[PDB]
C-alpha cells in the first residue's frame, strides 16, 4: 500500500472556518477521501487519459520499488494547512469540504480538490496559472481541463507511435486499403488494441484494428488489420480517376502539432519508481505547459500522407551530407521545432541498418534486432546530433517486414494547413454514426 | 443522450473522436526550409523531449512516496 506524501503545499490554515463537521486523520471518512486521492492521482502521475503501458505491462508480466496496481495507492496525509469536513445539506445528501486553498473558498468535492492536489505536485514552478482546478481558473476550468485532458493523450499516442505499439499506422494517415482485391484510398479514423514470446511478437506486429475513411466515398471500413494496408508512397495515384483527387489533395499538405515547452536539465532524473515484482519502469506523465526562448517545439507533424513524432524514425536525404554519413538509413528523432528563421528543424541521431541475411537502442529497434536479421549502428559520435530542416526529410522508416517491396512514389509536399482535418475537409472526415458503427465492430474484441 | 454513452465506452477502448493534429490548436508562419542544404552537428547537452517520450528520463515531481 504506497502511501503518498506532498513535498510542498500552498495551505493557508487561516482560510478554516448549514453545519460543519471536521472529519481528522483518524476518521473513516477522511482516509476514504485519502484513498481516493491517492488512487487517482497515482493513476494520473504515472498514466493519464490514454495510457495503454498497463496494456503492455500486463502482456511482459508472462531507485524505489513498488507496485503497479494504482488502486492500492493513498494520501500517508492531506497536504499542510488543508482541513477536510463533512456539511449537512434541502437536497440532503451530504458533502465533503476541504478548506486551505489560498482564495478562502472550499473544494465541495474531491473530484475539484484533485486537480489543484495534481497541481501541487506536477508544477515544478508552482505557477498558480498552469491549474485547471475551479478555484484557480474559475470560468476556465473546463477549458483548461479538456486541453490537460488532450496533451495527456497526445503523449501517449507519441510514446505509442514511438515505444509502445510503434510498428503501425497512425491516426490520420492516409494510406491504400486492399479489400477483395481492390486498392481503396483511405484515412485512419481510429484504432483499437486487440485484447488477448510469441504473443509479444505478433502484438508488435499486429497490435490494433484499424478504421478508415474512404477518401473520394462515404465508405466506412472497420476491423481492417495491417497486412491489408499499405503506406500511401507504396502505389501510385490516378490523376484521371476523379474520386483520387481527395486523396492527392491532403498528401500534399503538411500541419505541425502538440506545441510544448522543453524541461530543463534541472527538472528531470533517471527513472525512481519501478515496478516491485518485475523492476518495469513506471512512465511519469510530464506536463510540459510552462513559461519560456524564440524556438517554438512541436511533439509531431504531418509530413502529407505520413504522421511524424519525436522519437520517431525517419528517412531523409543523404545527397548533401559528408561521406561519413551517406550510410545513413534514418534519423532517430530528439527534437522538432520552428527556428527563428522560421524554418522547421529535425534534430536527431543518424543511423544505418544492416540486414544479416541493445541496451543503447530505443525499445522500437530492440524489438526489431529481437524479431529480424537486421541490425543498427550509429554514424556518429553519441554526444552530437545532426540538424535538417523539414524539406530534407523524405518520410517515415517503416520496419524492414512493414512492407514487402519499396517506397518510390514520393508527393509534392508544398502546402501548409493549420489542421488535419482542413487539408481533409469536413465533408470528406466522418459522421457521428462511425462511432457508433465502431462500438459494435469492437464491442467485445478490443482491449480495456 | 445516447451519444454519450457511446463515446464514454468507445474511450473504455482508447478511442476517441480526437487525436493529436487533427484540430486547429487554437480552435502561422513555419516554412520548409531549402532542399539539399548542409546538415550540421549540435550537441547534446540536456535530455532531449524525445526521452522522455522513450521513458529513459523522466520529470521530477513534488511527491514522496513510501
Ligand atoms: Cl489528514
Ligand atoms: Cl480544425
Ligand atoms: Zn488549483
Amino acid at each position: 500500500m504506497p502511501a503518498i506524501t506532498c513535498v510542498w503545499s500552498d495551505g493557508r490554515s487561516d482560510t478554516w472556518p448549514p453545519s460543519l463537521k471536521p472529519l481528522p486523520h483518524q476518521d473513516s471518512k477522511n482516509l476514504l477521501y485519502r484513498q481516493i486521492c491517492g488512487r487517482l492521482l497515482a493513476q494520473h502521475v504515472f498514466g493519464g487519459a490514454g495510457s495503454t503501458q498497463p496494456i503492455l505491462n500486463q502482456l511482459c508480466k508472462r531507485q524505489i520499488y513498488l507496485t503497479d496496481s494504482f488502486e492500492n495507492y493513498y494520501l500517508a496525509s492531506l497536504p499542510t494547512n488543508y482541513q477536510l469536513y463533512q456539511r449537512d445539506s434541502g437536497n440532503g445528501k451530504r458533502e465533503f469540504w476541504l478548506y486551505g486553498h489560498p482564495s478562502g473558498r472550499p473544494f465541495r468535492s474531491v473530484n475539484d480538490f484533485l486537480h489543484h492536489l495534481y497541481w501541487l505536485i506536477s508544477d515544478l514552478t508552482r505557477n498558480e496559472s498552469t491549474c485547471c482546478c475551479v478555484l484557480c481558473s474559475g470560468n476556465m476550468t473546463r477549458v483548461r481541463k479538456n486541453l490537460q485532458k488532450e496533451n495527456e493523450r497526445m503523449f501517449h499516442e507519441c510514446k505509442d507511435d514511438t515505444y509502445t505499439w510503434p510498428s503501425s499506422y497512425r491516426l490520420g494517415e492516409v494510406v491504400w486499403i486492399d479489400i477483395n482485391n481492390e486498392l481503396i484510398p483511405a484515412i485512419i479514423v481510429a484504432r483499437n488494441l486487440i485484447n488477448y514470446v510469441k504473443l509479444i511478437s505478433d502484438t508488435f506486429v499486429e497490435p490494433y484494428q484499424y478504421h478508415c475513411k474512404q477518401l473520394g466515398n462515404s465508405r466506412y471500413y472497420f476491423d481492417m488489420a495491417a497486412a491489408d494496408i499499405e503506406p500511401w508512397s507504396r502505389h501510385p495515384l490516378d490523376l484521371q480517376k476523379q474520386e483520387h483527387l481527395v486523396a492527392h489533395s491532403i498528401c500534399q499538405t503538411w500541419n505541425l502539432f502538440g506545441i510544448f515547452q522543453p524541461l530543463e536539465g534541472i527538472d528531470m532524473e533517471e527513472p525512481k519508481f519501478h515496478d516491485e515484482n518485475y523492476s518495469i519502469p513506471l512512465t511519469v506523465l510530464p506536463t510540459f505547459g510552462g513559461e519560456s526562448s524564440l524556438d517554438d517545439h512541436f511533439y509531431g507533424i504531418f509530413r502529407g500522407a505520413e504522421k511524424l513524432w519525436i522519437n520517431d524514425l525517419c528517412v531523409i536525404s543523404t545527397s548533401s551530407l559528408p561521406s561519413v554519413l551517406q550510410k545513413t538509413s534514418f534519423m532517430y528523432i530528439s527534437d522538432i521545432y520552428v527556428n527563428e528563421d522560421d524554418i522547421v528543424c529535425f534534430q536527431g541521431s543518424l543511423w544505418t541498418q544492416i540486414d544479416k541475411n541493445l541496451k543503447e537502442l530505443p525499445r522500437r529497434l530492440q524489438m526489431v534486432s529481437k524479431l529480424s536479421n537486421t541490425y543498427f549502428r550509429c554514424l556518429h559520435d553519441k554526444s552530437v546530433e545532426y540538424v535538417c530542416p523539414f524539406a530534407d526529410v523524405l518520410g517515415r522508416w517503416y520496419e524492414p517486414w512493414f512492407v514487402k517491396g519499396d517506397l518510390n512514389y514520393t508527393s509534392e509536399v508544398k502546402e501548409r494547413t493549420s489542421s488535419r482535418l482542413s487539408a481533409v475537409g469536413s465533408e470528406n472526415w466522418v459522421d457521428d454514426d462511425f462511432y457508433e458503427y465502431l462500438l459494435s465492430e469492437i464491442d467485445m474484441v478490443s482491449a480495456v | 443522450q445516447s451519444k454519450d454513452k457511446i463515446i464514454a465506452a468507445l474511450a473504455k477502448r482508447n478511442v476517441y473522436k480526437s487525436f493529436a493534429g487533427l484540430y486547429d490548436s487554437k480552435g502561422n508562419y513555419a516554412r520548409v526550409g531549402r532542399h539539399g542544404s548542409f546538415i550540421l552537428p549540435v550537441s547534446k547537452s540536456v535530455p532531449t523531449p524525445s526521452l522522455l517520450i522513450e521513458g529513459s528520463i523522466v520529470q521530477r515531481k513534488n511527491i514522496k512516496i513510501e
